[PDB]
């Protein structure tokens, strides 16, 4: 088992807060994160792996989009050509620069299209006659521990969506029961497929944006090396396959400053668990390779749970969390931080 | 004229509240149904007192408290017992569901829509007093309703009320004994919001009064309701510069001005000295030194922490009934005179002195004594953080693998909100380390 | 209000229900037809938690028969409490399970299971509050292995915030009563661990023991095993009923009792248990109920906790006692048997008081456990299991009602998984 990755990235500023004109709280020596409040009763720091710089274009180690491909994506794309599973995570709440790194806009592109780019790149380089290569991209999410994908039905159809159910097989690992995924030639179909999804990712207006998310999307991708005839007969070791998962996460949202009930506090609690099982997941992996016999709870989770053979094993996980520079979001943004440190250890 | 609120939350406050009544109207001379007879016999006199017992025109008597507890198992007690014709019969039960012990239930999904019913009463209680100055609070750091529904309490009575003193008697957990393993959770988190909210916090351990019942009054199997009654003695100890008369009176605005140096620290002791059994009650003289020296023993303290590994920043000493003044200033010289007694550097005055005439009263059904004289101790004490280290420590145990948390996360709780009220634990036993630090120049 | 939904589901169920109705309205004071005929009136303030109201001062209780096949309607209505359960509530079919988990999951249970769920609605609605639900079966059978689960998934899907409770009979590590014990118990688990917040896995060898080394008992039968289980039945939710001085509930008891959500299997037991002339020759203290509770020989679950490490249990008293005796004595296990509980809990026991005990004791108790030796009773099954799905055993009667082979191997890892979180936390960190 291989180690688990975890980084920060902070926003510079958005414009509807900067009405507000509100204080800064985070700053960088490096690697320390400090955090420090208005009133300076007390000054936190955090140290990790890896730490992105975005508040202003003046600090150098400025890390732009292009900074976070070559330092913690493209190193999951040279192990997935070895046959190695990868997955990336993406944790923060709403106003965070969390899809702004995903994806991005057309003009700022973020992990996911300058990921598949490079891909389809190394493919063509590599698409001789002894290789041949096939991919196939599947989209869902997770709302109230119920598996939806993105991709079918496009509501409106007497039923509202299709709660798929989770699986094992025996040898293969777990899987959805009636995901019918897609196939893809090159990067446009992607962009085309995704586009089709977002718009049905179950999103809800809480009081603090309108636009928040409430469900853990996932997108997953899937390669094989598929080799040639022998001169002898017909066999050969052609089923090198990989797996590679990018999911975009929701936010902890804290319910008893945010007064909601009904709906979005199921919602709340269904997001609030996850999240907590992903970090004892993320925990009890990062602790097995240190040397001990731990339990990895992959089961009391959906999102843990389909992605088994993602984690464990040989293969890389990476963690990238967003924070906002401002004081409003001081309980929210140390929240994030806690989260990454207990990924870290 | 001077008014006290007195506020039950839980169990504990309520089997607190039934001994605390129990005292109180035997003190004034009031039957359980509300009429006094003391007034048509003597034709004079305040002794239906305005502190606790409102006065309708009919002769009847009327508490000025309320009760809260989210089951209705404990209150139906009362509806259905011998104090039933007294209370008023707005008991504020609304026990569909009890809070399970946790936190997160009596905070948000159990504790809203109930807590618009307590904030209309208290309101109603108010707008009769005149001289209101306290809101006494009643409740047990370890259950859900005693930590949720007294945090969204509290902080609600903050913003009503505002300038006006509010005082937690509650039962903080023992190191070795409980009755759940849950407490290192739902104290942790009420810290968080009383520290900033609450003026003067006291707090008691079960077992410590375990431990005096047993070496002092000669129990060796007792109940709840042994305990409560001690408890009951410290509050009447306290409201009685209130309501009856005095040489040197004490307000509940002046424990928040001689026991709270810094507005963090205000977590204090309680001690009540004589609590000699009928036997021992003879064969003894209990004069001034004797209880005020006992006040200081480790063995007598109602809370498990040994002060001789800590400092004293304030004290204050509420005799009750025979005292001369001489007495007093002569035994609190016999302290200043001892070496084990510490006194931070910064308070050399130290002691707040307070005396009354009322001798205490005797429940029957009870295991005190009649005294002449009866004393209560509230020292802020440095030593109480290795009380609160105890708690933290369990935490980290029991966090580290994140046991425990999804029945919180389960009823609206986020997982950084454990580690924050854990950060603002952490400061306050620092802060408890700057005090206890001599100064250099 | 708090409310109690029971369900009875197979043989097992019928009978033990049938002896707990007959304990709890000895307990409250209801004879036979309905009538009240108690002494005091602290049984009537909250007779709401089980039985229903009606015209003539009378009480009907809230329970849900279910048995596809019947023989036992004759067996519970013709017996001496019997005529005061609701005859809409006699639900059945035709047809037999025949000792398959499928044709009582789904083909026959399937075809009955939406006649169960509308009395469970016409019974849960007329509540003011409810707290949770009841359920009485063995795994072994097909109607408590099958239908049992398949109404606690349909009732956990419309009643999620709530407690399911179900006190499930299990297989032994000896003499059997059924031959495919093995897979319908595996297929049970599966749909128990993910649709459950507190099982009791009670076993019958306990309970034989109890009966034949305490009680001392010589020709003990079926309707002297349901007398201990019923005792449990009631110390759970005494503290809804009647009071006392530490409360408790359904829900501080599963908070407490569960730091995961799978390790919810818990392992009961009751005291004072005794023979009639030993009875005679002991003292009723908070002691000797301790003692006679942590006791191997008092648990109902076929397991020894001195293989094994407590990582919480419970002890719900009931009478006159004194809690300084209590915390006492429940930290003196913890300081002297140190070895059978975990570190990384400070405390490992609650306590629960009410005030009102028995009809004819001075004090009872009730003990609560969940311990990592329950391990040892699944490490059977998957044995079992394994010695029998290699060469397809008694199979095509669960393939020829419409189940595939994954079905049977999903169940396996589960199960083996759970094996896995408790077999964690038995050895030194
Ligand atoms: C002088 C005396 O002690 O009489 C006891 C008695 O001797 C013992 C042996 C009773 C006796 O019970 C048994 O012998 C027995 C037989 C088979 C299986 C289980 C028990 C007793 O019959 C049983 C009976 O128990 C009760 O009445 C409780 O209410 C019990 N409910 C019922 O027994 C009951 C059953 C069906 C119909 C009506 C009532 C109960 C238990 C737990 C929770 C609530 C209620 C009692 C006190 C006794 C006798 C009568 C001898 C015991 O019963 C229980 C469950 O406590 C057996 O061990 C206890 C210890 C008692 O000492
Ligand atoms: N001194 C004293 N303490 C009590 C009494 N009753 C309960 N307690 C304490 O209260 C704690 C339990 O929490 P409580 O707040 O009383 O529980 P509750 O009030 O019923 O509310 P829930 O937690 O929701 O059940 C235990 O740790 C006890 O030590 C009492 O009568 N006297
Ligand atoms: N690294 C960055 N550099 C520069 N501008 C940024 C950066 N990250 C974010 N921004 C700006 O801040 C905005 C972040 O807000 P927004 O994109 O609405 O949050 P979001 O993450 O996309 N919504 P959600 O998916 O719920 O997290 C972006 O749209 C940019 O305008
Ligand atoms: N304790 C107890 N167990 C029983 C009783 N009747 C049957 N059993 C157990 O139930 C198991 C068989 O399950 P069964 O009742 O037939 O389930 P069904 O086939 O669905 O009705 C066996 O292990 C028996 O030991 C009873 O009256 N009391
Ligand atoms: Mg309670």
């Amino acid at each position: 088992n291989s180690q688990v990755t975890v980084a920060v990235r902070v926003r510079p500023f958005s414009k509807r807060e900067k009405t507000e004109k509100a204080s800064q709280v985070v700053f960088t020596n490096g690697e320390e994160i400090t955090v420090e409040h208005p009133d300076m009763k007390q000054v936190y720091s955090f140290i990790y792996d890896v730490s992105f710089w975005s508040f202003d274009e003046c600090h150098p180690g400025y890390a732009s989009q292009t900074t976070v491909y070559e330092t913690l994506a493209a190193p999951l794309l040279d192990r997935a050509f070895e046959g190695y599973n990868t997955c990336l995570f993406a944790y923060g709440q709403t106003g965070s620069g969390k899809s702004y790194t995903m994806m991005g806009l057309n003009e700022e592109p973020g992990i996911i299209p300058r990921f598949c780019e490079d891909l389809f790149a190394q493919i063509a380089k590599k698409q001789t006659s002894e290789v041949s290569y096939h991919l196939e991209m599947s989209f869902f999410e997770v709302y109230n521990e119920k598996i939806h994908d993105l991709l079918v039905c496009k509501g409106e159809n007497g039923q509202r969506k299709q709660p798929l159910r989770a699986r094992e097989h025996p040898v293969s690992g777990p899987y959805v029961e009636g995901l019918s995924m897609n196939v893809v030639s090159s990067y446009s179909d992607i962009q085309s497929w995704l586009e089709l999804g977002n718009k049905q990712r179950a999103t809800a207006a809480t009081g603090m944006n309108d636009k928040s998310s409430r469900s853990h999307s996932v997108f997953t991708l899937v390669m094989t090396q598929t080799k040639t005839e022998v001169v002898e007969g017909e066999e050969h070791d052609h089923r090198i396959t990989s797996r590679i998962n990018l999911v975009d996460l929701a936010g902890s949202e804290r319910c008893s400053t945010a007064h909601s009930s009904g709906q979005r506090l199921k919602e709340g609690v269904s997001i609030n668990k996850s999240l907590l099982t992903l970090g004892k997941v993320i925990s009890a992996l990062s602790e097995q390779a240190n040397g001990k016999r731990v339990f990895i709870p992959y089961r009391e989770s959906t999102l843990t749970w389909l992605l088994k053979e993602s984690l464990g094993g040989n293969s890389k996980t990476a963690m990238i969390a967003t924070v906002s520079p401002a004081a409003s979001n001081i309980e929210e943004t140390l929240s994030t931080l806690r989260y990454a440190t207990q990924a870290r250890l | 004229m001077r008014e006290c609120i007195s506020i039950h939350v839980g169990q504990a406050g309520v089997q607190i509240g039934n001994a605390c009544w129990e005292l109180y109207c035997l003190e004034h001379g009031i039957q359980p149904d509300g009429q006094m007879p003391s007034d048509k016999t003597i034709g004079g006199g305040d002794d239906s007192f305005n502190t606790f017992f409102s006065e309708t025109g009919a002769g009847k008597h009327v508490p000025r408290a309320v009760f809260v507890d989210l089951e209705p198992t404990v209150i139906d007690e009362v509806r259905t017992g011998t104090y039933r014709q007294l209370f008023h019969p707005e008991q504020l039960i609304t026990g569909k569901e009890d809070a399970a012990n946790n936190y997160a239930r009596g905070h948000y999904t159990i504790g809203k829509e109930i807590i618009d019913l307590v904030l209309d009463r208290i309101r109603k209680l108010a707008d009769q007093c005149t001289g209101l100055q306290g809101f006494l609070v009643f409740h047990s750091f370890g259950g859900g309703t005693g930590s949720g529904f007294t945090s969204l309490l509290m902080e609600r009575l903050s913003v009503d009320y505002g300038k006006k003193s509010k005082l937690e008697f509650s039962i903080y957990p023992a190191p070795q004994v409980s009755t759940a393993v849950v407490e290192p959770y739902n104290s942790i988190l009420t810290t968080h919001t009383t520290l900033e909210h609450s003026d003067c916090a006291f707090m008691v351990d079960n077992e410590a009064i375990y431990d005096i019942c047993r070496r002092n009054l000669d129990i060796e199997r007792p109940t709840y309701t042994n305990l409560n009654r001690l408890i009951s003695q410290i509050v009447s100890s306290i409201t009685a510069s209130l309501r009856f008369d005095g040489a040197l009176n004490v307000d509940l605005t002046e424990f928040q001005t001689n026991l709270v140096p810094y507005p963090r620290i205000h977590f204090p002791l309680a001690t009540y000295a004589p609590v000699i059994s009928a036997e021992k009650a003879y064969h003894e003289q209990l004069s001034v030194a004797e209880i005020t020296n006992a006040c200081f023993e480790p063995a007598n303290q109602m809370v498990k922490c040994d002060p001789r590994h800590g400092k004293y920043m304030a004290c204050c000493l509420l005799y009750r009934g025979d005292v001369v003044p001489k007495d007093v200033n002569a035994a609190i010289a016999t302290i200043k005179t001892k070496r084990s007694i510490q006194f931070v550097d910064w308070c050399p005055t130290g002691f707040k002195v307070g005396i009354n005439y009322q001798p205490p009263t005797v429940v029957p059904g009870g295991d005190l004594a009649k005294v002449q004289r009866a004393v209560c101790m509230l020292s802020n004490t440095t030593a109480i953080a290795e009380a609160w280290a105890r708690l933290d420590h369990k935490f980290d145990l029991m966090y580290a693998k994140r046991a425990f948390v999804h029945w919180y996360v389960g009823e609206g709780m986020e997982e950084g909100e454990f580690s924050e009220a854990r950060e603002d634990m952490a400061a306050l036993e620092k802060d408890y380390e700057e005090v206890g630090v001599d100064s250099v120049e | 209000m708090r409310e109690i939904v029971h369900i009875q589901a197979g043989q097992c169920g019928n009978q033990i229900g049938a002896k707990f109705w007959e304990v709890i309205s000895d307990e409250h004071g209801i004879d036979p037809t309905g009538s009240y005929h108690g002494d005091s009136d602290l049984q009537l303030e909250r007779i709401n938690v089980y039985y229903n109201e009606a015209t003539g001062n009378k009480y009907v209780p809230r329970a849900i028969l279910v048995d596809l096949e019947p023989g036992t309607m004759d067996s519970v209505r013709s017996g001496p409490f019997g005529q005061i359960f609701r005859p809409d509530n006699f639900v059945f079919g035709q047809s037999g399970a025949g000792n398959n988990w499928a044709k009582g999951h789904y083909t026959e249970g399937a075809e009955l299971v939406d006649s169960v769920l509308d009395v469970v609605r016409k019974e849960s609605e007329s509540c003011d509050c409810l707290q949770g639900f009841q359920l009485t079966h063995s795994l072994g059978g097909g109607t408590g292995s099958g239908m049992g689960t398949l109404l606690i998934s349909k009732i956990r899907e419309e009643y999620p915030d709530r407690i399911m409770n179900t006190f499930s009979v299990m297989p032994s590590p000896k003499v059997s009563d059924t031959v495919v014990e093995p897979y319908n118990a595996t297929l049970s688990v599966h749909q128990l661990v993910e649709n459950t917040d507190e099982t009791y896995c009670i076993d019958n060898e306990a309970l034989y023991d109890i009966c034949f080394r305490t009680l001392k008992l010589t020709t003990p039968t079926y309707g002297d095993l349901n007398h201990l289980v019923s005792a449990t039945m009631s110390g759970v939710t005494t503290c809804l009923r009647f009071p006392g001085q530490l409360n408790a509930d359904l829900r501080k008891l599963a908070v407490n009792m569960v730091p995961f959500p799978r390790l919810h299997f818990f392992m009961p037991g009751f005291a004072p248990l005794t023979s009639r002339g030993s009875q005679q020759y002991r003292a009723l203290t908070v002691p000797e109920l301790t003692q006679q509770m942590f006791d191997s020989k008092n648990m109902m679950a076929a397991c020894d906790p001195r293989h094994g490490r407590y990582l919480t249990v419970a002890a719900i008293f009931r009478g006159r006692m004194s809690m300084k005796e209590v915390d006492e004595q429940m930290l003196n296990v913890q300081n002297k048997n140190s070895s059978y509980f975990v570190e990384w809990i400070p405390n490992n026991v609650k306590t629960a008081v009410c005030d009102i005990p028995p009809r004819g004791l001075k004090m009872s108790a009730t003990f609560i456990g969940n311990s990592t030796a329950i391990q040892e009773l699944f490490k059977r099954i998957s044995e079992q299991f394994t010695a029998m799905f290699r060469r397809k055993a008694f199979l095509h009667w669960y393939t020829g009602e419409g189940m595939d082979e994954m079905e049977f191997t999903e169940a396996e890892s589960n199960m083996n998984d759970l094996v896995s979180e408790y077999q964690q936390y038995q050895d030194a960190t």
